[PDB]
RNA sequence: AGUAGCUGGUUCACAUCGAAGUUUCCCUCAGGAUAGCUGGUGCUUGAAAAAGUAUUGUGCGGUAAAGCUUUAAAUGUGCAACUUGCCAAAGCAAGGUAUUAAGGCACCAAGUGGGCCUUCUUCGGUAAGCGGAGCAGGCGAUGCGGAAUGAACCGCUUAGGGAUAUGUGGCGUCAAAACUUAUGGGCUCACGAACAAUGGAUGACGCUCAAGCCCAAUUAGUGCCCAUUAUUCCUUUGGUAAGGGCGAGAAAGUGUAGCCCUUCCGAUGUAGAUGUGGCGUGGAGGUAAGGACGAAGCUGAUGGCGUGAGCCUCAGAUGGACCAGCCUCUAGUGCAGAUCU
RNA sequence: CCAAAACCAGCCUCUACUGAGCAAGAACGAGGUCAUGGUUUUGGCGGAAAUGGGGUGCCCCCACCCGUCUUGAAACACGGACCAAGGAGUCAAACAGACGCGCAAGGGAGAAGAUAUCAGUACUUCUCUCGUACUGAAAGGGAGAUUGUGGUGUGCACACUUGCCCAACAC
């Protein structure tokens, strides 16, 4: 159960198409956001850190671990209830056939099988 | 010594798999792929592993006696606390995990026979 | 061996805490019956009784930490009144009565009742331990803090911070200053003196009411 | 390494540590040591007190080779004597001999407590070195 | 909502981990971190913290200065008491000014090739912190020492020279450049 | 402009450091000299008897 | 705009009313061993060796006695530090302290409320 | 050689009954006194 | 590519701390240097030389008041807790056998060196939202809650949240609360509710046995509402904080996906300083791996992860051939703003 | 998965004196609560359901355009139409402190050479350079104590029940 589910967006990203939504800390004395007036956007801080034993845990309940080939699956053989292999985006559909019928045989989870 | 070696390979090695900030070992001889000195058996003077070998559980072992002769430094032995009885024969502390891997190696072997047979 | 010697001690300590607080209960019931006889003697004698002066005030910081002057700001630190509704027991030396007089607009205080002392020490009581602020929970906790054959019970503490103690400093200093909640039902005016119809300053025995809503 | 500069840390913090006010200019004072006698006067006088002035006789065309008189103390003659050769050196017996020009030293200052005798062989000697060296039963022999 | 005035000023700056890249310091900190925690000994707590210091703050010691400080220590020892081990958390350097030294038993991170040979020429052992832990797991008659750092030429520069009390050394490539007439100079001495 | 505002605040940040203890920089030097010179004659004699005392303690300790 | 050595001493170095005149014999026969506490209360009748002004009324230990003068170490708050000053002073300007006279008395000696039976008792009303 | 040298729930204490009875063992002997 | 003490700009995140507008000096006054303030690094050891506070003892003072230029406050302020001279001489001298709180020291270095307001005290000025000082506090650099509104007033100062309770301020509507409470007192008929000209301001309405004023109150001669505050709970982060421990895990560990657990205290912040097994870019030494079963790139109600910079996955009914990871090296490395090109 | 109830714990709320009053103390009883902990129970939902995210709208509420110099910016102060690419603490050198590494009373090379195989790596002579000694304008001179800390004061650790004191400061 996350502290904040919203992104901490950059101030006024919505007005300027070029600005990425990605966070930049506001600066300028007069910044409404760094002066942290109440009606303004929030800034990220240590206090929004997620609970630390639920951290990094995907709703499946697994921590994702990158996988590239069939050998990686054995890195997850003994901790298959803790880690879930997420096959890399660029492995071929060829190789993924091999990772997948083997990630099945081993009882290891895969996020994108 | 291993205290020194581990402090050498610890920040990087072929086996460390620091992916997504998670750190698992690609090490053949580690039992739970946790990048830890207790487990980094490729590094340890003594080591034990309980990998499968075609339906059979396999329990590769590495007493230190071989020393540094990689061709014969590791000694396999095919074969449920009995496998742990073998692994503790070389590494006593590894045994509690070596048992639990040795089980999970069995449920995997049972699980895949169910899966390999179902793939028909 | 030690495992059971921990029992011989934990059993011996409540045997002591029983023995202690049996004395303190008697030392209260007796001390006050004796203090009733005299004021009652005197009324028969057509005669007044000058009650012994308070030897302990339960000072309570009552204004917040903003805009406070360097002299008041130091006296509050030496009282260990560093937050708002912090509380400490300070005994009423002339030198203290002159510290309290220097920061009264920042504090409410008076002369705690034995009950007020119990509630703070039992409910809000926290020992300093290895610099840790440690909630009182065991008499074991107290004897370890206070390596003092005198101070073992939580009843030892309440007597010290009420009777005025010979260890009133040894005791009250080993307590973290009390972190009271704001008085339920509110204050009156943290700006006026109590006799002005406000809040700050000495309010004598009445502090027990004010401080009761807080504890 | 560019990675490590705090140039790289303060990428994003607009004034790179130079301040919003009091802006990072160019030469807010002069180039180099300008105003050493003016607006940086408090600075040289505090730190480089002797910096301004003239102090002594000139030596036109100084030649340092003629002036070359490097020194080794009695207390340091073990640096030259072989530890093996130096092993037994009674004052009344045979002594290691130590040419100092060979070893690059010219004068022989008579510092600490020499106690192992040696026949030091050097261009110059201190008043106290030849004395100490004799009292140890050794002997400087003058060379050039 | 708290007075904090004067709290931050009381914060201390201490090293809690070595900056040394050297693997052996880290096996050596691995030991005495352990040994300092698992023993009640104050010696392990000193060897452990000094071991965490800068090589600046781990100044080297002359073997000359060990032989002095050691015999000066050991000379009083009641007969049949063997002399303390001479531990230093730093290098031990040979001293030409003391040709003959006592059979010392020095223990240090590092020894000069000269110190190590003179140390063994006297028959003394030149042991490391490894077997220091194995012989004196506690600082039992160890004699922990430090090398000097006041005579270090960096500190000769501390302060100003121009300030009257001071005898700081001015920074100068040119020794004759900031030379000055006796008249113009700062007063040498000055009471604090 | 010459306001002394924020100065005692800025001064009490690192406190008014209290003055050095009398046992430290207790140099004489500019002390009335004739006393100062006789003091050297005594202190130098304290040194010869301090050293002479330690020479005694060692010879005493060879027993 | 004009701070010479005795700026603003119109009252400070004034003799008290009907207490004018140079220091007496009780002054002159006071003696100062070093490390004695003293009060640098400047006396105007004596002008040689007069303390600056800051040092008026300050206490400090003697660190030095010359034939007519008493060196005194007197702390001065300069800024964030108390610099420890060494004023030189003619002995008239130094009144020996009693600042420790209580404490010396101590190691010299180291060597509630009840019924009030009072009967007079006027009413307090206006 | 090295092993040898090695060194070898209630909040409110005033109103909670068991907590107070623990801090102040005599309290129940005192509460019995309270009846009447 | 003249120079510019001037103007403008100076690109990732997070965490840790965090100012100054004053001193001396300068052809100095829009700038330096200097010291202070601040950071970092330590060092040193742990009621060391602790204290913006009293008490007690001992000095200092000449302002208000007084007085007719003199007595004298309060607030203050200091302080304390054998050998070798002198003497006439061996005796003197000198050196020797209350509360609270970790103390001191060093190094390097920044920003700053336009301040402003207010409190009280003043000085100058006819007066000022005026010039000048002293004191302290503030704003600057800081919100939040309140005064309708307000840089500095009031309260309170600030990690992400919940309960509780408050502070200043309120409780007729706006507006949470007296569904217009009192089983309180007076006063009031026309206005009334801290710091001459666009029509229009107790904030608005409206209120008048008040919804005004003074006073007191709290269910009544038998209270309630609202804070970034307090307390408590959960979580985070920091601690160069305190301990314990060493079905899957149990690493001797600064720092990671932190070796694990426990407890405690802290958390704002401009300039600035620092940290970061912090992010990210082009390249290199390595390692490991991927790709025509589709690399990079690009698109994206593709979700997922991370406080965040960001990463990852999904999908392209995109592309067409290169390339991510990890440790080390490197830099022409991160952009809404320069009347930028 | 949504619910609801229970239990336990926690937590919270809701006599005495006095001359009818208080400055006054508990008790019994009951309630509340999981955005408190542990104990399930019971039902509801189950090509879909369910929780989460995302999107769009609304509702109530909060909310002054940013950057900027400035005591003070929402300012009737400056810059600001959009987007893409680019764009600004760099390189050298001389010092310094700090930190890492190497050796250490020495350290280091440079130019160059010689070799083996590739502007690299390996190798080395001779020197030079910084340092171990300072001072004086200069001629010049040039530092141990009474087999060893020059003394003394304060001083880790260890030792022994005070010693030695490392460093370090001071004298
Ligand atoms: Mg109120
Ligand atoms: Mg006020
Ligand atoms: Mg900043
Ligand atoms: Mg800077
Ligand atoms: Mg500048
Ligand atoms: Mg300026
Ligand atoms: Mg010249
Ligand atoms: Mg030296
Ligand atoms: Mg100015
Ligand atoms: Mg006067
Ligand atoms: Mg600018
Ligand atoms: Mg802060
Ligand atoms: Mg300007
Ligand atoms: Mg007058
Ligand atoms: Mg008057
Ligand atoms: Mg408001
Ligand atoms: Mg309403
Ligand atoms: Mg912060
Ligand atoms: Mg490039
Ligand atoms: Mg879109
Ligand atoms: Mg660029
Ligand atoms: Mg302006
Ligand atoms: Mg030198």
């Amino acid at each position: 159960v996350k502290k904040r589910t919203k992104r901490f967006t950059r101030h006024k990203c919505e007005l300027f198409p070029q600005l990425s939504s990605s966070w930049r800390k506001p600066r300028g004395e007069d910044s409404p956001v760094r002066r942290r007036y109440k009606g303004q956007k929030a800034m990220p801080n240590k206090g929004y850190g997620s609970d630390r034993k639920t951290k990094y845990i995907t709703p499946s309940g697994f921590k994702n671990f990158p996988i590239h080939n069939v050998q990686d699956l054995y890195m997850l053989l003994m901790q298959n209830r803790k880690y879930a292999g997420v096959i890399s985006h660029t492995v071929g559909a060829k190789s993924r056939k091999a990772i997948v019928r083997k990630a099945h045989e081993l009882d290891v989870r895969l996020i994108n099988g | 010594s291993t205290d020194l070696q581990w402090l050498l390979v610890r920040q990087n090695s072929k086996f460390l798999q620091k992916r997504n900030g998670i750190r698992l070992s690609s090490d053949p001889f580690n039992n739970n792929a946790n990048w830890t000195k207790r487990h980094a058996g490729f590094l340890n003077t003594k080591a034990a592993v309980v990998k499968t070998k075609g339906d059979r559980i396999l329990v590769t072992t590495k007493d230190g006696k071989a020393g540094n002769k990689p061709k014969s430094m590791y000694k396999k032995a095919v074969m449920a606390s009995v496998v742990s009885k073998a692994v503790a024969a070389v590494r006593p502390d590894l045994a509690s995990i070596a048992s639990r891997r040795a089980r999970k190696m069995a449920s995997t072997l049972e699980h895949m026979k169910k899966v390999r047979a179902a793939r028909k | 061996k030690a495992i059971a010697a921990n029992k011989a001690a934990r059993v011996a300590l409540k045997k002591a805490a029983y023995a202690r607080g049996l004395r303190y209960s008697r030392e209260y019931r007796s001390a006050e019956k004796k203090l009733v006889h005299l004021r009652r003697q005197a009324k028969s004698c057509g005669n007044y009784y000058l009650e012994a002066k308070p030897k302990v005030a339960v000072v309570t910081r009552i204004r917040g930490i903003a805009k406070v002057a360097p002299k008041q700001r130091k006296i509050l630190q030496l009282l260990r009144l560093r937050q708002i509704f912090n509380t400490v027991f300070v005994r009423l030396n002339k030198p203290m009565e002159n510290m309290l007089r220097a920061v009264e607009p920042y504090i409410a205080y008076g002369y705690p009742s034995l009950r007020t002392v119990r509630m703070m020490v039992y409910k809000r009581g926290h020992l300093k331990i290895n610099g840790q602020r440690v909630k009182i929970v065991n008499n074991q906790m107290i004897e370890s803090k206070y390596n003092n054959e005198n101070i073992v019970c939580a009843e030892d503490i309440v007597n010290q911070i009420y009777t005025g103690g010979k260890h009133f400093r040894e005791v009250t200093n080993g307590l973290w200053p009390f972190k009271l909640s704001p008085p339920a039902g509110g204050m009156r005016q943290k700006r006026r003196h109590f006799v002005e119809g406000g809040d700050y300053g000495n309010r004598d025995a009445l502090i027990n009411r004010f401080l009761a809503r807080m504890i | 390494p560019t990675r490590f500069k705090k140039t790289r840390h303060q990428r994003g913090s607009t004034f790179c540590g130079y301040g919003r006010v009091g802006k990072h200019r160019k030469h807010p004072s002069g180039r180099g040591n300008a105003g050493g006698q003016h607006h940086h006067r408090i600075n040289f006088d505090k730190y480089h007190p002797g910096y301004f002035g003239k102090c002594g006789m000139n030596h036109y065309h100084l030649k340092k080779n003629p002036l070359w008189k490097p020194t080794i103390n009695l207390n340091n003659l073990a640096k030259l004597i072989a530890k093996d050769e130096a092993l037994k050196a009674k004052k009344g017996e045979t002594l290691p001999v130590v040419d100092l020009l060979a070893n690059g030293y010219s004068k022989l200052l008579g510092n600490g407590h020499l106690q192992t005798p040696c026949i030091v062989k050097a261009r110059w000697v201190s008043k106290l070195a030849d004395k100490k060296i004799r009292k140890a039963g050794g002997a400087v022999v003058l060379q050039a | 909502g708290v007075d904090l005035t004067g709290v931050q000023k009381k914060k201390r700056v201490v090293r809690h981990h070595t900056y040394s890249t050297n693997p052996y310091i880290k096996l050596l900190i691995k030991l005495y971190k352990f040994l300092a925690q698992r023993t009640n000994s104050a010696f392990n707590k000193l060897v452990h913290q000094r071991l965490l210091k800068s090589r600046s703050n781990r100044a080297p010691i002359s073997l000359s200065r060990i032989a002095v400080c050691m015999k000066r220590k050991s000379v009083w020892l009641e007969k049949g008491k063997k002399a303390p081990i001479a531990v230093i958390v730093g290098d031990v350097l040979d001293d030409v000014r003391m040709a003959r030294i006592p059979a010392l038993r020095v223990c240090a991170l590092r020894f000069s090739k000269s110190a190590r040979e003179r140390i063994t020429g006297a028959g003394g052992e030149c042991l490391t912190f490894d077997q220091l832990a194995m012989v004196a797991p506690t600082g039992k008659n160890t004699f922990l020492l430090r090398g000097r750092k006041s005579g270090r030429e960096s500190v000769k520069h501390f302060g100003a020279a121009g300030v009257p009390g001071s005898h700081a050394k001015p920074f100068t490539s040119n020794r004759g450049k900031e030379r000055q007439r006796s008249s113009a100079r700062r007063r040498a001495f000055r009471h604090k | 402009n010459h306001t002394n505002h924020n100065q005692s605040r800025k001064n009490h940040r690192n406190g008014i450091k209290r003055a050095l203890p009398m046992y430290l920089h207790n140099s004489k030097r500019g002390s009335w000299l004739p006393a100062l010179i006789n003091a050297r004659r005594v202190r130098k004699n304290n040194q010869k008897a301090a050293v002479k005392a330690r020479r005694e303690r060692l010879a005493a300790h060879k027993a | 705009h004009s701070h010479g050595y005795k700026c603003g001493t119109r009252h400070l170095f004034a003799k008290k009313f009907r207490k004018h005149g140079v220091p007496s014999v009780s002054t002159i026969l006071t003696n100062f061993k070093v490390g004695d506490y003293v009060d640098v209360v400047a006396d105007s009748a004596v002008r040689a060796g007069m303390p600056h002004k800051y040092y008026h009324g300050r206490t400090g230990i003697v660190w030095n006695v010359t034939p007519r003068g008493v060196g005194v170490i007197v702390n001065k708050p300069v800024r964030n530090r108390t610099v420890r000053k060494r004023i030189c002073v003619r002995f008239e300007h130094v009144r020996k302290s009693r600042c420790q006279e209580a404490f010396k008395q101590k190691q010299k000696d180291f060597l509630n409320g009840g019924i009030v039976r009072a009967k007079r008792v006027e009413v307090l009303a206006r | 050689e090295v092993r040898r040298v090695l060194k070898p729930q209630p909040t409110n204490g005033f109103r909670n009954r068991r907590l107070r009875l623990r801090l102040n063992p005599f309290q129940k002997k005192e509460s019995a006194m309270v009846k009447g």
